[PDB]
């Protein structure tokens, strides 16, 4: 039962799932049959929802909010949700190093925006 | 009361142990769980073992409930030798939580009787 | 003279157990004051197993004084 | 022997001072930091307080009669 | 014997030190039972079971060390 | 002699309460301050418990040494 | 003896303080298992596999050190 | 005389168990202090003002607990 | 060798005291691995290395002090 | 003086005892500041006085219980 | 020598009670690492570094002080 | 003699005890340290300039107690 809906498609949409292993905020949990309410934000990591045997989707979630309701409804609202397969090697190695040159670089927002791409561009390349 | 205490509980003690033994001769199947290892059979600090500690309870209760009341004696000649309205709020108090220990020690017993009963049938 | 200095110092030695029941009683309320403010565990529920669970750990400190006023 | 052993009776009895001490501490600390969550503060966790903090201390006052009985009895 | 005797004595104190153990055990079993029951999810069943069981493991040591205490 | 040498181990060995009354008022102390930032425990409110709480607590320090200081 | 017989009470009283550490090493573990298995959903595997076995190494530690006071 | 020169060396030697409680709590108030005022915004005042009485009280058992042991030695 | 006998008895019950230390130690390694298991989703090998592992360093304690208590026996 | 001499050096040995609390405190101390310096940004000041501060508090257990066991020797 | 060989056998069994705190440090190390891998993401090195690290420096406590108990009964 | 050396021997046990406090401030420095590093990324001095100079304060109390015990057995 997960209710992963983002804000253009719906993907778990009806209740029929079983296992969750999104990254949160903290670590990389899984949510399992009737877990506990914790209705806590989503990080940009791997959102794999195993769906009774070993029918997982790598679905490579961008961050946002996997809330938890009291009655066994997993609703893990991100913002985007593509698979593994939807990105290229080739093209990911390029926006790492333009990130990286960025960095330490200017002032204003332009050296916070560049620190934040890099940490999620570097967990979504090690888990190709 | 304190010899008549023991004596007492020392006979429903006995009983329980005979009751998951006679319940047992039908069934059995062991009475612990699996596990990698096999250290299970030397743990045997429960069932039989477990209603000597249990039944224990009831009559080291009343020893130190009594020797709370008896202090009483001790407390007596001090106060009738600061204020001593300092005696009879706390005599009071230990007198409301003497009497409210009753309640609580027996639904430890019987909560202790019900999973006996529940894990012999199991 | 022996055997009456033994029993003097046979209910201090004994008193030492007092740290378990004592913080006991306190760390089994703690956690029931914390957690009844998450709505709404006030009538029964929680009051019954603080109740019962007070009681077990109360029973390690009366067993304990009985052994050391019975000299 | 006697007289020397009632001496000693009343501070070895002292050691389980550091489980009642500690106790009101650990009582106070859960309903200090559960009140400030909104809104345990009239009654409740106040209530409570009060009568959770006798059972702590139950232990201090019987293990000082016994090290104050040595020294008058 | 006065050197038996006094001995005897003292077997019975010094081994009464155990209660710490035994009387802090209950009450650690109790309070995650009762911070877990408030949410996800009841408590008859489930943690129920636990807490009667871990209850008597940990009361093991009392029983333990109050019969070397009372034989001596 | 014997009544004159026990008088110094009776304020030695209960002196040894000291460790919960002295961690008494840290536990207090550190639950106020880490609940005070959290807005808007200031005046009153938590201030009026932990002044209570820690005049509880400090009375196990206070018992103890009064136990001492009459035998030395 | 009178020096032998003496030293065999205060032994096995002594050997008897080290009941803290088993005592509160069962309920350590079944803490962890109460809050643990109220995540969802190791209740009556996983979780209760280590659940037995972790009780057997820390009740290793009370056997062995009850084994010398009964002997002394 | 023999008895109570011996008594005085051991007096101020197992009264000083109680520096366990008073150390560490010096320690306990600083962490929760350290850890809090990064959180926004216990920094000036408010919780300095506890920090500092709160410090002096937790001391209080050290100093009490040590002037028994330098009066019998 | 009424001496000797004496002080052999009580070093097989004081070098007993170090049996805390060794028994909360295998305890407390099974208390994060059984919150951390079910958190998903190290359970096969990998984080079951170190709990075995850090179990047998925490042993070594208890063993090794147990061998001078049944050598003065 | 042969009571006298015997219980100078098992005076200064039962006063150490208070090094655990003063020992911890250090650690605990530091446990704070390390795990509250990684939330940004409390690095430059702000902290870094508070820890300073505080373990200099802590310290001075370690050293008045360890002035009374020089002192009888 | 009746007095020194009854203090050199209660010198190794006292010496003795340093183990709990050489006995539960190893295992406060092992369970920040159990339970901070399953956070993700640091698994070989990094975190690994500091534990085999960290452990050495607790176990010199029970080293140094089981070295003056066996020094009195050899 | 007689009384003195047997003081001196059970000197350096009973002073044994203060390791406890110093073995397990190695152990609590470093669980705050592994689990503080996994949130990206005190690797490189900050966290581990703490964890070095922390460690040898916690250090100096199992140093400085082990010098008394040693000094009264030679």
């Amino acid at each position: 039962k997960v209710s992963l809906v983002a804000p253009h498609q719906a993907i778990f949409t009806n209740k029929e799932v079983s296992q969750v292993n999104l990254p949160a905020s903290s670590g990389e949990m899984g949510v399992l049959a009737n877990h506990v309410p914790t209705v806590e934000e989503l990080a940009p990591g791997v959102v794999e929802v195993i769906e009774s045997s070993g029918t997982a989707s790598k679905y490579f979630v961008s961050g946002g909010f996997a809330s938890i309701l009291p009655g066994s409804k997993l609703s893990i609202s991100t913002v985007e949700a593509h698979p593994l397969d939807a990105f290229s090697s080739e093209n990911i190695k390029s926006l790492l190093a333009e990130a990286q040159k960025n960095a330490s670089s200017a002032d204003e927002t332009v050296a916070a925006e560049a620190a934040i791409e890099i940490e999620v561009l570097e967990a979504l390349q090690a888990a190709v | 009361i304190y010899i008549i205490g023991i004596s007492v509980s020392l006979w429903i003690g006995l009983t329980i142990l005979g009751l998951f033994l006679n319940k047992a001769v039908f069934f059995s199947l062991f009475v612990p769980s699996g596990t990698p290892l096999p250290l299970v059979p030397v743990l045997v600090l429960i069932e039989l073992l477990s209603y000597t500690a249990r039944a224990i309870s009831l009559g080291l209760r009343l020893a130190a409930n009594t020797l709370s009341g008896h202090l009483l004696m001790s407390i007596l000649g001090n106060l009738v030798k600061i204020f001593g309205l300092i005696p009879l709020a706390g005599i009071f108090a230990i007198v409301i939580l003497e009497f409210a220990i009753a309640c609580i020690q027996a639904y430890v017993f019987a909560i202790l009787t019900s999973s006996y009963l529940k894990d012999s049938i199991y | 003279q022996l055997v009456l200095a033994a029993k003097y110092i046979g209910a201090a030695i004994a008193t030492i157990g007092l740290t378990g029941a004592g913080i006991g009683i306190a760390i089994v309320f703690a956690a029931l004051i914390n957690g009844t403010s998450r709505n709404p565990s006030l009538r029964n529920t929680l009051f019954p197993f603080a109740i019962l669970g007070f009681a077990l750990s109360e029973a390690t400190g009366l067993f304990c004084l009985m052994i050391s006023f019975l000299l």
